[PDB]
RNA sequence: AGCGUGCUACUUAUACUUCACCGUGAUUGCUGUUUUGACGCUUUCACGAGUAGGCAGGCGUGGAGGUCAGUGACGAAGCCUUUGCUGUAAAGCUGGGUCGAACGGCCUCUAGUGCAGAUCUUGGUGGUAGUAGCAAAUAUUCAAAUGAGAACUUUGAAGACUGAAGUGGGGAAAGGUUCCAUGUCAACAGCAGUUGGACAUGGGUUAGUCGAUCCUAAGAGAUGGGGAAGCUCCGUUUCAACGUGC
RNA sequence: GGCGAAAGACUAAUCGAACCAUCUAGUAGCUGGUUCCUGCCGAAGUUUCCCUCAGGAUAGCAGAAGCUCGUAUCAGUUUUAU
RNA sequence: GCCUAGACCGAGGACUGCGGUUUUUACCUAGGAUGUUGGCAUAAUGAUCUUAAGUCGCCCGUCUUGAAACACGGACCAAGGAGUCUAACGUCUAUGCGAGUGUUUGGGUGUAAAACCCGUACGCGUAAUGAAAGUGAACGAAGGUGGGGGCCCAUUAGGGUGCACCAUCGACCGAUCCUGAUGUGUUCGGAUGGAUUUGAGUAAGAGCAUAGCUGUUGGGACCCGAAAGAUGGUGAACUAUGCCUG
RNA sequence: UGACCUCAAAUCAGGUAGGACUACCCGCUGAACUUAAGCAUAUCAAUAAGCGGAGGAAAAGAAACCAACAGGGAUUGCCUCAGUAGCGGCGAGUGAAGCGGCAAAAGCUCAAAUUUGAAAUCUGGCGUCUUUGGCGUCCGAGUUGUAAUUUGAAGAAGGUAUCUUUGGGCCCGGCUCUUGUCUAUGUUCCUUGGAACAGGACGUCACAGAGGGUGAGAAUCCCGUGCGAUGAGAUGACCCGGGUCUGUGUAAAGUUCCUUCGACGAGUCGAGUUGUUUGGGAAUGCAGCUCUAAGUGGGUGGUAAAUUCCAUCUAAAGCUAAAUAUUGGCGAGAGACCGAUAGCGAACAAGUACAGUGAUGGAAAGAUGAAAAGAACUUUGAAAAGAGAGUGAAAAAGUACGUGAAAUUGUUGAAAGGGAAGGGCUUGAGAUCAGACUUGGUAUUUUGCAUGCUGCGGUUUACCGGGCCAG
């Protein structure tokens, strides 16, 4: 707020003894503002509890590793076909993730022929959702440039940008982004992970050079990708296997009989 | 006001802080315009380099002289042995430092040897020089194509030689004499004259 | 999506430079398309609506209505047309008000200056 | 986020916490430091003993750089070797070729002597170390070469 | 049906006993039947007062990321209502009426996020109450005219008063069109109104001789100068080569 | 500051120091208020110091988070001995 | 031991148990209600609202030892209305990396305040102690003793090994005090051995960074509230006093 | 009879200054509230108010610097140094600098020198021309010093081996800025609606699915958006690429070495004292007064003094872009901001109406409808109005205009009521609501379907069993 808002009076408090709250009031008079009350959060003209200030903290450090640690396990989640059906893509006719497409969509450049490769690889049902899926915002941020909401597309992720960023450009829910600027923002989108990527050969054929391997270095210095602290993450078959159902007791039932 | 086991703080906010607090919204963009600002800088001189050729110049006092960094410029002495006026190297783009002089052979060498090394590289251009050859040119970075390189660390093997003193030894020797060394000189010279004044 | 740092995607400033947009601007707003015998006939697919050009309205309760442009009557963003008029229960007549891009222009009103106009668009004129 | 805070459960309660006697006010007490020699000498005494008074002798424009001399113990002196040479060096470390241990180069101006060193021939030049430290260089074969 | 004393029965607390249900704490068991909930299900026992205060789990509001390819001009949101349902509750959902353009559920984010009070703020509305009151300045009445309408307008007749230090006839200050004619009654004239200093439309102020203008008064104040960091202060012919001379 | 045949009178309904705006959201150990539900736990008015006595700090009382363990050796009680 | 009158309740939901009778691998009263009959389903039944009757029930908020108080605020209603943000911090928790850690001053890059990438320095940590000159952390399996979860060997017990941690006696580094070797710019050096002394130390590192609650300090600082103080201006149309002209 | 010096006058010829704005900038002057739990030093604060002066930036700036190193190297800003050294009733508090990483980088000008074989310099008048000016000429300024030459990094004057570099004016381009013109695809069918911009079907364009308008949520109706293309104007000694005309280059400048020299700022430095200020502490800067220099001298080297050294600069004269600041002006783009008691005081004829002698103080107030289609006409009334009618999708939209809450009020209906009313619990009464003959199953007849009898409402008596209330 402007930093002299409800301050721009030289109220003074008519004191006790008038049988009036003690509030500062407006001076002179011929006007129907004069003895009004003024400078108090409660009072109409007055300014706010505690006004906004613009030093407040708006952007918030991460550390860079755990950064790196969240954008791999964003793409390690959009190869679960659980976690994309649950995200809300419509890839249950795609035959199995990740979905990886020939180098030649790296270059179509009519919007045309970008979304007749969507519709070939069975990733435009997605881009059909998001147009059916348009609506006016519900609230005041309509008027405040955020008129209209839609849900998230495919995100198409090449190597070499031969004009498949400006054909897919105007297809309403679809982003791009080269395989070596990846964040978070766009691959798991609301916190949410699971976003249906559609991988071109050369970006998947870069993710080991730019993540490296157990036999690649990442090309990021000094990274590795990061450890689990479980190395078998299906424990039903751990804990009903060979080794540990050869050293345990009997089990008791699975609900006590009442006995009294 | 005092209250707990906590730590006594110096929060120097008892003036009008407030009418004074910059509050940085504009380093993208001012980083991008730093950014604007620097390709056409580039653009407008291209092929010639945007940064003078920079000295190498040991950092000063006792906890830095192990590093050695850019300078401002080469001194009178480093461009005289070159065969380099001052005048004339501010315009082929070389940096003179007028304030700097060399007492130690070991840094006049390094930067002779870089003055020749960016000299090797120059090619000055004239009336006769035509666009065909001016285009065959492309601006490099100087800072980058003569980096400031720090020497290396003594590292790898050698023969062990042990002196009869120990360091330890030395140093406390060394401070010994520095410290009474004002005193001795003083008592030597009253000795020395009392048994030359009375032996006359 | 727009490109250009001179573009506004604001809709405060936008509404503001239509309701404030001078008489000079509003005749340009006030475009009308050709009909489709006019569109292959001169190769231009809109032009802005001029006096004494004929229109067919093709929305509202008027619709399919035919006549010639009486009034570009810029300052209610709005033509009136030879013969769409409402009845008061006084017994006159009141011209009905309609936005230029609710009709197609059937017939154009031609002169030196409309000709160069459809020819500077890439038309045909004569 | 304030929808976690505390100002949001009190809300529906007279005195939000702060209590129907005590009636929380303005500045009881003083402000900042005030009074820790009168009525907040029991917190100062108790946990900031030394607070009030001098000790020592000033120090005209004092310039840190020359008090700069970083420590390494022995201990962590091998970790200044060539990781990729380390166990080379371990190796066919003798008095005719033993490594040389720039200290100064990485950092440190002073060797001090914690801990044990490989019984590996060293070379380690200092601008000072301790006397424990020399001695225990010395014993494994190495030196100490002086530098500044 | 009092006092002292003894006895039998009977009366009833949120207390005690048995039982149901809620919650809290502990506790039994549950993976070759773990079986799409193990932050889950299940056995058993005990316990439950509470200001200041602490903590936990939830309800609600504005906006943000995601999702429901959610609701909606065949009616969103809002509002009224013994239409009810759910929850210990904060509240959520729903029938009918009204209405007219947006809005919600869920996973998260965020905050200018919840009112009965502060002689709180701003706005609005009551009881009081058709109440207090509309009582100084002697005093009005008859008739006609006008008008829808006359205690109050106009005219006539009368009765009165101010009583020339006036309730008369002019002016200075101050106001500013209140002046005059015509029309005119929504508001204003604390009743009324056909009347008005109200409202609307027009008209109207004529100077050589009346004033201003000119003179100087107490005083105000440039200049030449002298102070003052300076805004400016002093000084008024002043330590001045002072005539736009006749 | 003025002015006062003097009353602290008068200086624009303002006078034992006018009015206006700003510093200024001046400070207040003092008065008033402080906005949803349920669940569990639950006080203090006492010690010592303080120009301290309507206030603080300190210790106590209270909550929360737990941690190390699993009957180890504890108790606002009795007995016996002293 | 036996007979006999009444009231309230019916949790659970295949079996499993303990007993009993055994005519029996069956039955029972023995780990919680079944059987049968009538009526009703336009209704007997239940809930809510209004009202009557019986019984109880003082006006909320507040300060207070004590309020329904003859203590204070509150006529009524709507909308607004009070622990916030920031700098620096303590504890705890989550997360990443870990003797390191922190990309974001800046550079690169960009689909352009985003995302992505880069590294030198620097901050904190990895060494303390002394006023300072200065000095600077292994006798030993990084010590001994008593406990100590877990693990190993056993076979109640018992033995071995015992991390974290607890109590205790030692060792090492710095300061203080004492002693004072070979030596020497003869006044320096300080070996060696000690001391009811002392440090926020060593004794196989634990930190750094981001975030959250709570607490702290400075800021308007939960909201509203002085009497005052200061700086710069505006008034002698009232009034006080002098003067000039009536 | 004339110079010169000093000082005047003119409506003399030609110029220049003042005042405004406020966010940032350069100075002067200067508080107190406040904190210290009192208060006076201190703090707030070298801040507010007051005064003088600028610009697009200002200021500072090419060391009388920092250092103590193996040395850095004009100024400025950021990160860090560092809440540190220090200052402080050593209390409350306060508080820099060097180094290091980076942004940006750019250097220089006078005075002091004899042109002395030639005042070589310049304002002005007059004339003329191709006019931000050139040329010619004449007065004047100026020797009490205007040009060339040098600025300490040097440099001068002689000698010296020769070598290397180069002036100016126009014309078209490019760059920069502004601006004009030009551009894809449905208004196809059905339903609802006053209106389609809604839903459904079939599509199309997309380097354009930003935004706005149009009778409701419109990429495809319109303007735009995206992509570029092409004109016009400007601008630039101090941007480059070409041309083109003159270059008067025995000239100007640099480069190597030798010799002789090498001018370098005074009421200033410095010292004392006073006041203020600073972290600056036997005194950090500034200022007043008193004293008052020197020439390897002078300053600095954060503890006063004398003696001896060392290090490092070179004051008392001057200019200079960028990085830096920016609640003002101008032009733009935005937002997890506010949504008419909010957001600026002001969304409106808002610094308006209105108050005050004055300085100053200072509001309230947005929304019919797509469109006035703003109700013709008849009738009652003095009129305002009413009643019919009419327009509209709606008058449950009539300008006393969207929705239309509460307080408060009228009418109708219901009920209750002996000096309050209201509440809890319980039941009665009245009203309302709810629920099992279940999605009940068993065979049965007829009424109805597009159809070829088949899913299955329909009916009553039978039987199975169920629900609820009870004995
Ligand atoms: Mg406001
Ligand atoms: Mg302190
Ligand atoms: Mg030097
Ligand atoms: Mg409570
Ligand atoms: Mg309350
Ligand atoms: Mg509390
Ligand atoms: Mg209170
Ligand atoms: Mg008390
Ligand atoms: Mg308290
Ligand atoms: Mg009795
Ligand atoms: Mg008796
Ligand atoms: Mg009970
Ligand atoms: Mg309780
Ligand atoms: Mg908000
Ligand atoms: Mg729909
Ligand atoms: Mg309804
Ligand atoms: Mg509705
Ligand atoms: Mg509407
Ligand atoms: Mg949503
Ligand atoms: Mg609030
Ligand atoms: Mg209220
Ligand atoms: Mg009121
Ligand atoms: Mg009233
Ligand atoms: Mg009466
Ligand atoms: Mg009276
Ligand atoms: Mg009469
Ligand atoms: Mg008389
Ligand atoms: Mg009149
Ligand atoms: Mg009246
Ligand atoms: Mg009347
Ligand atoms: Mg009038
Ligand atoms: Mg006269
Ligand atoms: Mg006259
Ligand atoms: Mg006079
Ligand atoms: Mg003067
Ligand atoms: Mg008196
Ligand atoms: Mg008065
Ligand atoms: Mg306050
Ligand atoms: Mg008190
Ligand atoms: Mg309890
Ligand atoms: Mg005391
Ligand atoms: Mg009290
Ligand atoms: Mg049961
Ligand atoms: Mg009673
Ligand atoms: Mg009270
Ligand atoms: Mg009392
Ligand atoms: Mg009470
Ligand atoms: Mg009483
Ligand atoms: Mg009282
Ligand atoms: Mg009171
Ligand atoms: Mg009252
Ligand atoms: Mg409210
Ligand atoms: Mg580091
Ligand atoms: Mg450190
Ligand atoms: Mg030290
Ligand atoms: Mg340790
Ligand atoms: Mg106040
Ligand atoms: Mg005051
Ligand atoms: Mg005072
Ligand atoms: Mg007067
Ligand atoms: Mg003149
Ligand atoms: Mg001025
Ligand atoms: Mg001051
Ligand atoms: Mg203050
Ligand atoms: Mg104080
Ligand atoms: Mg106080
Ligand atoms: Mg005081
Ligand atoms: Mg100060
Ligand atoms: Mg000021
Ligand atoms: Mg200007
Ligand atoms: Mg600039
Ligand atoms: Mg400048
Ligand atoms: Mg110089
Ligand atoms: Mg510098
Ligand atoms: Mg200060
Ligand atoms: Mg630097
Ligand atoms: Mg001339
Ligand atoms: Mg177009
Ligand atoms: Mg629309
Ligand atoms: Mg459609
Ligand atoms: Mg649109
Ligand atoms: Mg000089
Ligand atoms: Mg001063
Ligand atoms: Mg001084
Ligand atoms: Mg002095
Ligand atoms: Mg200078
Ligand atoms: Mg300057
Ligand atoms: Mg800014
Ligand atoms: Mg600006
Ligand atoms: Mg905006
Ligand atoms: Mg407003
Ligand atoms: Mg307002
Ligand atoms: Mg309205
Ligand atoms: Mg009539
Ligand atoms: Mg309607
Ligand atoms: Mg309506
Ligand atoms: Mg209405
Ligand atoms: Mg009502
Ligand atoms: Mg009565
Ligand atoms: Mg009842
Ligand atoms: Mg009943």
């Amino acid at each position: 707020v402007a930093e002299n808002a409800g301050h721009q009076t030289s109220a003074e408090s008519w004191g006790t003894g008038r049988a009036v709250a003690r509030i500062p009031r407006v001076g002179g008079g011929g006007t129907h503002r004069s003895g009004q009350a003024a400078f108090g959060n409660m009072c109409r003209g007055g300014r706010m509890f505690a006004p906004t200030k613009t030093w407040r903290r708006w952007n918030v450090k991460v550390n860079h590793n755990e950064k790196r640690y969240a954008t791999a396990s964003a793409i390690a989640a959009s190869a679960v076909t659980s976690l994309v059906l649950a995200r809300g893509h419509r890839v249950e006719q795609v035959k199995e993730l990740p979905l990886v497409v020939s180098n030649e969509f790296e270059s179509v450049t009519k919007t045309k022929d970008a979304v007749a490769v969507l519709k070939a690889v069975g990733a435009h049902k997605d881009v059909v959702k998001v147009i059916k899926s348009k609506k006016l915002r519900a609230g005041k941020g309509k008027l405040r440039g955020r008129r209209f909401t839609q849900r998230r597309g495919p995100l198409v992720v090449y190597a070499q940008d031969n004009g498949i960023v400006k054909a897919l450009r105007n297809v309403p829910g679809v982003e791009t982004a080269s395989v070596k600027h990846l964040g978070l923002l766009q691959l798991a989108p609301g916190a949410h992970l699971g976003r249906f990527i559609i991988w071109t050969q050369g970006a998947f054929e870069s993710l080991d050079s730019v993540y490296g391997s157990d036999s690649t270095k990442s090309i990021k210095s000094g990274y590795t990708l990061p450890s689990n602290i479980i190395s078998n993450t299906d424990v039903t078959r751990l804990i009903n296997s060979a080794e540990v159902q050869a050293v345990v007791r009997p089990a008791g039932e699975k609900t006590q009989k009442k006995s009294h | 006001a005092i209250s707990k086991n906590l730590p006594l703080l110096n929060n120097h906010f008892r003036k009008h802080w407030q009418e004074r607090v910059r509050v940085h919204f504009d380093q993208a963009g001012k980083k991008a315009s730093r950014r604007q600002s620097r390709l056409r800088k580039a653009a407008k001189i291209a092929p010639r380099p945007i940064d003078a050729l920079r000295p190498v110049v040991r950092a000063p006092t006792v906890k830095y002289n192990r590093k050695v960094r850019a300078g401002r410029g080469f001194t009178l002495a480093e461009l005289k042995a070159v065969g380099i006026a001052p005048k004339y190297a501010r315009t082929i783009g070389i940096s003179v430092d007028h304030r700097r002089q060399n007492k130690s052979q070991e840094t006049f060498d390094a930067n002779v040897a870089r003055l020749q090394e960016y000299k090797s590289k120059l090619v000055i251009f004239d009336k006769k020089t035509k666009a065909s050859e001016v285009a065959s040119f492309e601006q490099v970075d100087v800072s980058a194509t003569f980096p400031v390189e720090q020497p290396a660390p003594e590292s790898g093997l050698r023969a062990v030689e042990v002196p009869e003193q120990t360091a330890y030894r030395t140093l406390r020797l060394a401070r010994n004499e520095k410290k009474y060394k004002g005193i001795r000189e003083k008592r030597a010279k009253e000795k020395a004259e009392a048994e030359a004044e009375k032996a006359k | 999506a727009k490109i250009s740092q001179d573009v506004s995607s604001s809709r405060s400033k936008a509404r503001k430079a239509y309701f404030t947009a001078s008489s000079v601007e509003r005749r340009v707003l006030l475009s009308a398309p050709l009909s489709k015998e006019l569109r292959q006939q001169y190769n231009v697919k809109s032009l802005p609506i001029r006096q004494n050009d004929e229109v067919l309205v093709v929305r509202g309760s008027k619709k399919g209505s035919e006549g010639k442009v009486n009034s570009v009557y810029r300052l209610k963003f709005a033509i009136q047309v030879d013969k769409l008029q409402k009845e008061k229960s006084n017994g006159a007549s009141v011209p009905i008000n309609i936005h230029p891009s609710k009709v197609v222009i059937t017939k154009l009103h031609l002169d030196k200056d409309r000709k160069a106009l459809i020819q500077r668009k890439g038309g045909k004129a004569e | 986020p304030t929808r976690l805070t505390k100002t949001r459960k009190h809300r529906g309660n007279v005195s939000a916490g702060k209590g129907r006697i005590g009636k929380h006010r303005k500045h009881p007490g003083g402000r900042g430091k005030a009074g820790g020699q009168h009525h907040h000498r029991t917190n100062l005494d108790k946990y900031h003993p030394g607070y009030f008074g001098k000790v020592g002798m000033r120090y005209f424009h004092k310039q840190q750089n020359h008090f700069w001399r970083p420590e390494i113990n022995l201990d962590k002196l091998w970790t200044l070797v060539d990781s990729e040479k380390k166990d080379e060096y371990l190796s066919k470390s003798s008095a005719s070729a033993a490594p040389v241990i720039d200290t100064l180069a990485h950092g440190y101006g002073k060797v001090l002597g914690k801990g044990r060193l490989p019984e590996v021939p060293v070379i380690v030049k200092a601008r000072f170390v301790s006397k424990l430290a020399e001695e225990k260089i010395r014993a494994v074969g190495g030196v100490v070469e002086l530098v500044a």
